[PDB]
DNA sequence: TATAATGGGAGCACGGATGCA
């Protein structure tokens, strides 16, 4: 994960950081012999786009 | 070499989708499905083999296969997709037939 | 036209001419 923007608020002896964070969460999909992958390596898909 | 399950299903899929693509190009271009199929097959097999088919209304010669090929390539990208599909379909057909030749022998040895 | 099946089976004798080592 990488922090894009960092907002800082000074309170007492402490600072509160509001972090805008960007990361990636992996999910595996097991492909059976009777199925074929319709998507290339490193391709960017969207919601509703068919992978397998 | 003999195929595997995934390879077999792959080639079969490409063949079926290839025939479907030929039907699609028939619907689009307005030509004869047989003619289109024979032209695609002609381009897949290459310059090695060209011959007139009894079923076709027109004689099949490299001039004609070039005319029809260039007529198919003049289609828009989405319509030009079915051409690639049909080509890879024919290739898959060739590989599929070539892969199963042993079975024929094992069956014919009993006859 | 639909389980899956994938590489066979038999069976003397001397000459000229050419091919090869």
């Amino acid at each position: 994960v990488r922090a894009a923007q960092v907002e800082a608020e000074e309170e007492g002896e402490t600072v509160y950081l509001t972090l805008f964070l960007e990361w990636t969460e992996p999910k595996d999909y097991r492909v059976q012999p009777h199925m074929n992958v319709v998507v290339p390596e490193g391709a960017r898909v969207e919601a509703g786009d068919k992978i397998v | 070499p003999l195929l595997t399950l995934e390879e077999e299903v792959e080639l079969a899929r490409k063949v079926e989708e290839g025939m479907e693509a030929i039907k699609k190009l028939s619907e689009i271009t307005g030509l004869d499905p047989d003619l289109i199929r024979e032209v695609v097959r002609a381009k897949i097999l290459g310059s090695a083999r060209v011959r007139h088919i009894p079923g076709l209304k027109e004689t099949l010669d490299p001039k004609t296969v070039e005319e029809i090929d260039q007529k198919l390539k003049s289609l828009p990208k989405e319509h030009k997709r079915y051409l690639h599909i049909a080509r890879e379909g024919e290739a898959a057909r060739q590989h599929l037939i070539e892969a199963n030749l042993r079975l024929v022998v094992s069956i014919a040895k009993k006859y």
